[PDB]
């Protein structure tokens, strides 16, 4: 890295700085009087202060990126959005005044509550144990669960779909079937936790 | 600066100075950026403005 | 606030009754309208918007109330006069030039829409040649389409209107003078082969006929820039044509001079889908070129600019009428002010940005 | 291992001059060139035939002067004249030196077609930079 | 006394193509174009083919002057890389240095 | 030829034929006898016109220019 | 585009200015001009005296 150790990570927080002074907790007034003499690294071409930057799709589209093609990428997240928000306005224009209630249309609020649904508690962690490879289960920290959610998305899309379709028309009626608990990367969820129970006993074996 | 940055990232690169002082619609910038890329050019005009 | 919401929308369906009070006002389009004033020339995007939201409503301007205004002071006697919508991409163009056929198509003109002039310069599968003249080229499937769009447009008129001479499509087929220019255009959609033939007939007769004050004319070209420009289609030599050989291309040139009366001609540029044109050319001479400049003057340009701070209001609240804006931070006074300045407002990318939110 | 231009280290009994201590990395750090032309600056022509000139003028004075050398020459290119600064011990009398140096300098003039002088500088003995 | 038998038939070369450079210019001009008669470009093809051999400029090869060696050499010193290296490691070309950067 | 020239002229060029060929057809519709060419082409309405395309070929084309230019054609062709 | 006689009779009248080549000439045909206008391979000093 070309920043020294002594740099800190930039704090892109609008409201944070614009709170009065009294609201600021002593612990949050104390850092910011010590930054002032401190070194601030550069903010990223993509870290700005927006009210629509969202960081789990920020990073759910740099999961998707091939190449550094973060146009492409970009455009195929915004397609999918708004394939998702005309799929459900579809949805809630031919419905009764009973089912509109319950139809959600926020493309964005689909989104979260859809990779929750594929986050798995519990993994496994391959292991050689004399000579012999066996899989412990093990238990998944907030940073590794949400990463396997993403990632059996983008993989499910990319690969198990017609030739014809497109990734915004598959990633669109996965985040809504995974939006109600039915898609098949809930059904991989359902299959690592089940064999977890099937190697329960063999969690001993865990050295780490 | 959306003829010459068709792009939304360039753009809302632009915007971080003045959004986050809330100051959007109250300045002029005239700008003069020569070399690197569409990415690294909306970058260089963010530190200057 | 809402107050721009009860500027969103007017009741004037009829768009003889606007004027400069309804500007940023958003008014509907009936239906029947949608299915027979306007089976093409919409933009694409805006089909989904009319799909999506279930309802068209056209934003009443400044641009398109001049023009309106031209329309209805048009001296029939005197020859047609060319008015041409130039404007940067996403300002409206196609739009504000649909606007002025759908006042026409009330006043009960006769509809003479090309939706799109960049599609008979690209992309041809098949590509015949003509019987009439040789050294011309008969592009099939295009004619086609525009036909059976046209039909339904002006289908009330195609049986008032009768031709004033006799075509021979083949030696077994052949129509009476005197006959409902309908035929013309059934033997068209019947016989593909002669459908590049039938639009050439329909366009001599109709601008005959005009002059005569059975009915007026209005021809709407979108994209006219590419009558006069390149093409990339290639000949059995692998040799590319020019825009003259074409069949349809040819026709066209003559409907767009002011040599006739008794209606006018409404002409859009449009750079998107322009072939070997620059990205950041709207200008008229630097789509047009030399020739098509000198072919359409004298001609009215009439600038399309992008939204003004009341249009921009006008605009945000339909989306926000319409449940569009779904992101929580949105309709905040942060949020607007963010989207003003991405979208810059442009018409094409504010529209863009909210589709995603 | 990197072998060139260096001197390697034994016990502390070796003699070495400055030029000899510092390894080819330290040029243009600590110690310069020791031949000066024109010849590969950007856009110049003729740097195969003053860097051939530089070996043969480089063997001739080793062997003009054998075993008067304390250190490699230096040669300096202004114009068409030619410039060797030689470091020479004081072995030899000083009418002798007086013979070679009109003998090289009219030698090597009209050998090369430029005017050469030959400048000297005596040492009583050669200069150690540091014992490795 | 050349480095060695290769340079000394490298040298002959480099002196019989100056001798024959105009000849051969001229008679190749009759050859490389399309406004002379076919039957005369034929003739010319001959005559520049009668030529001795070496006197073809493209059986020169550039050889270190100073080892003789045929690959390695940089044109603008006509030294090998192995010869290259011993004068500017040594500090006696003039402005050349290590690139670190 | 009108291409090789680099300075537009829009004496006897396409411009001036076709300003000259509408404002024929517009006198005939008024039913006046056919006008000579010359007393067409000398109003005043014609002389800000030929300036007006002159300055969008040789001064530049513009929103600026193209705005004159939109003015001269409502005088030439009598539009509100 | 296309040359109209005045562009073609004045691109002769500059050729014959400036010393051009006047006449429609094949790219193949240039080469004469080439090679009497270039010193050769084999006349260059670099070559023939490329040895001390
Ligand atoms: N009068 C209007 N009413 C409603 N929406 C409009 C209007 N004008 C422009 N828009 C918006 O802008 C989008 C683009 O409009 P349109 O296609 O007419 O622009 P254009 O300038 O003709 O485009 P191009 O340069 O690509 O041909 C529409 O889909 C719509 O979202
Ligand atoms: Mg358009
Ligand atoms: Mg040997
Ligand atoms: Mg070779």
């Amino acid at each position: 890295s070309r920043y020294a150790p002594e740099f800190r990570e930039p704090l892109i927080d609008k409201e944070y700085y614009r709170k009065p002074v009294a609201e600021l907790t002593e612990e949050e007034k104390y850092d910011q009087e010590l930054k002032k003499t401190q070194f601030i690294k550069a903010a990223a071409a993509t870290e700005t202060s927006s009210v629509f930057a969202d960081p789990v799709i920020s990073k759910f589209t740099n999961m998707m990126m091939k190449g550094g093609n973060k146009v492409l990428a970009r455009s195929l997240m915004a397609q999918t959005l708004e394939a998702v928000k005309r799929k459900q306005f579809e949805k809630y224009r031919a419905a009764s005044a009973e089912e509109q209630a319950t139809i959600e249309r926020n493309p964005y609020r689909i989104f979260h509550e859809a990779l929750k649904n594929c986050e798995p508690v519990i993994g496994l962690v391959p292991i050689l144990k004399g000579g012999h490879f066996y899989q412990v289960p093990v238990p998944l920290a907030d940073r590794r669960r949400r990463f396997l959610a993403m990632k059996w998305m983008i993989t499910e899309c990319r690969e198990n779909k017609p030739r014809r379709t497109l990734m915004p028309e598959k990633l669109s009626h996965e985040l809504l079937e995974a939006f109600h608990n039915r898609g098949p990367v809930i059904k991989r969820k359902h299959n690592m936790h089940k064999m977890a129970e099937a190697n329960r006993a063999l969690a001993h074996y865990r050295w780490w | 600066y959306l003829i010459y940055f068709p792009i939304t990232q360039d753009r809302e690169q632009l915007m971080f100075p003045f959004h986050f002082l809330d100051r959007l619609e109250r300045h002029d910038v005239t700008c003069t950026v020569s070399g690197g890329g569409r990415s690294a050019q909306a970058g260089a005009i963010r530190l200057a403005m | 606030a809402e107050r721009p919401r009860t500027v969103s929308r007017t009741s004037d369906s009829d768009p003889a009754k606007h004027g400069e009070q309804h500007e940023g006002q958003h008014y509907s389009i009936p239906l029947q309208d949608l299915k027979t004033v306007f089976p093409h020339g919409l933009p694409p995007r805006y089909m989904m918007q009319v799909k999506t939201f279930g309802e068209a409503c056209l934003m009443v301007r400044k641009p398109a109330l001049e023009l309106l205004g031209y329309l209805k002071n048009t001296n029939f006697a005197h020859p047609a006069v060319r008015y041409l919508l130039y404007g940067e991409k996403g300002t409206g163009k196609t739009l504000s030039l649909c606007h002025a056929v759908h006042f026409c198509a009330r006043h009960d003109w006769l509809i003479l829409h090309i939706p799109d002039a960049h599609l008979w310069v690209k992309n041809c599968r098949e590509l015949l040649q003509s019987t009439h003249n040789k050294q011309r080229f008969d592009q099939p499937l295009e004619a086609s389409t525009w036909l059976k769009n046209f039909k339904t447009t002006n289908e009330r008129f195609l049986s008032q209107i009768k031709v004033q001479e006799k075509y021979v499509w083949n030696k077994r087929e052949s129509t009476e003078k005197g006959s409902p220019l309908g035929e013309v255009v059934e033997q068209g959609l019947t016989r593909v082969r002669n459908a590049t033939d039938a639009v050439g007939v329909v366009l001599k007769e109709l601008k005959a006929q005009s002059a005569l004050g059975l009915f007026h004319l209005l021809v709407a070209v979108d994209g006219v820039n590419a009558l006069w420009g390149r093409t990339t289609l290639k000949k059995e030599d692998r040799t590319l044509i020019a825009p003259e050989e074409l069949s349809l291309v040819h026709n066209l040139r003559k409907m767009v001079k002011n040599d006739w009366h008794g209606g006018a001609i409404v002409l859009s540029l449009s750079q998107t889908g322009s072939l070997f044109k620059s990205r950041t050319a709207y200008l008229p001479h630097e789509l047009l070129g030399k020739e098509g400049f000198n072919a359409l003057e004298p001609f009215l340009p009439i600038l399309i600019p992008n939204y003004n701070p009341k249009e921009f209001e006008s605009s945000f609240q339909y989306y926000l009428e319409n449940n569009w804006l779904q992101h929580e931070k949105a309709s905040t006074e942060e949020g607007r002010k963010e989207l003003r300045f991405l979208s810059n407002c442009n018409p094409e990318q504010l529209e863009r940005l909210c589709a995603s939110l | 291992k990197n072998r060139a231009a260096r001197v390697r280290v034994a016990k502390g009994n070796k003699p070495v001059s400055y030029e000899e201590a510092h390894a080819p990395h330290y040029i243009a750090h600590r110690k310069g060139w020791l031949s000066l032309h024109t010849g590969n600056l950007d856009g110049e022509d003729h740097a195969a035939e003053r860097t051939l000139e530089d070996v043969f003028l480089r063997k001739f004075m080793m062997g003009t002067f054998p075993g008067c050398l304390a250190d490699q020459i230096v040669l300096k290119r202004r114009a068409n004249q030619v410039d060797i600064c030689a470091l020479v011990l004081r072995q030899l009398p000083a009418h002798k030196f007086y013979f070679l140096v009109g003998y090289s300098e009219t030698l090597l003039s009209h050998f090369y077609k430029c005017p050469v002088r030959l400048h000297l500088q005596t040492v009583p003995s050669k200069v150690v930079y540091k014992y490795i | 006394y050349y480095v060695d038998w290769r340079m000394l038939r490298d040298l002959k070369r480099r002196k019989m193509a100056y001798e024959y450079a105009d000849e051969r210019l001229r008679i190749n001009s009759l050859r490389k174009n399309t406004i002379l008669p076919k039957d005369l470009q034929e003739m010319a093809g001959d005559e520049i083919a009668a030529l001795p051999r070496d006197s073809c400029p493209v059986r020169i090869r550039n050889r270190c002057v100073m080892t003789s060696r045929p690959r390695g050499v940089k044109r603008r010193w006509r030294l090998s890389r192995i010869v290259f290296r011993h004068l500017a490691d040594h500090g006696l070309l003039s402005g050349v240095q290590r690139a670190i950067w | 030829t009108e291409e090789d020239m680099d300075e537009y002229v829009w004496a006897k060029s396409s411009s001036e034929n076709s300003v000259l060929q509408t404002l024929l057809q517009m006198r005939a519709a008024e039913s006046s006898v056919a006008p000579s060419r010359e007393e067409l082409l000398g109003t005043k309405e014609v002389e800000d016109y030929q300036k007006c395309v002159v300055r969008l070929k040789n001064e530049g084309e513009n929103e600026a220019s193209l705005a004159q230019y939109k003015e001269s054609v409502k005088r030439l062709l009598n539009l509100a | 585009s296309p040359l109209s006689e005045y562009a073609l009779r004045m691109s002769r009248l500059s050729a014959r200015i400036f010393g051009e080549v006047a006449r429609s000439t094949d790219s193949k045909s240039m080469k004469v001009v080439s090679l009497f206008s270039e010193q050769p391979l084999a006349k260059k000093k670099e070559t023939y005296d490329w040895y001390p």
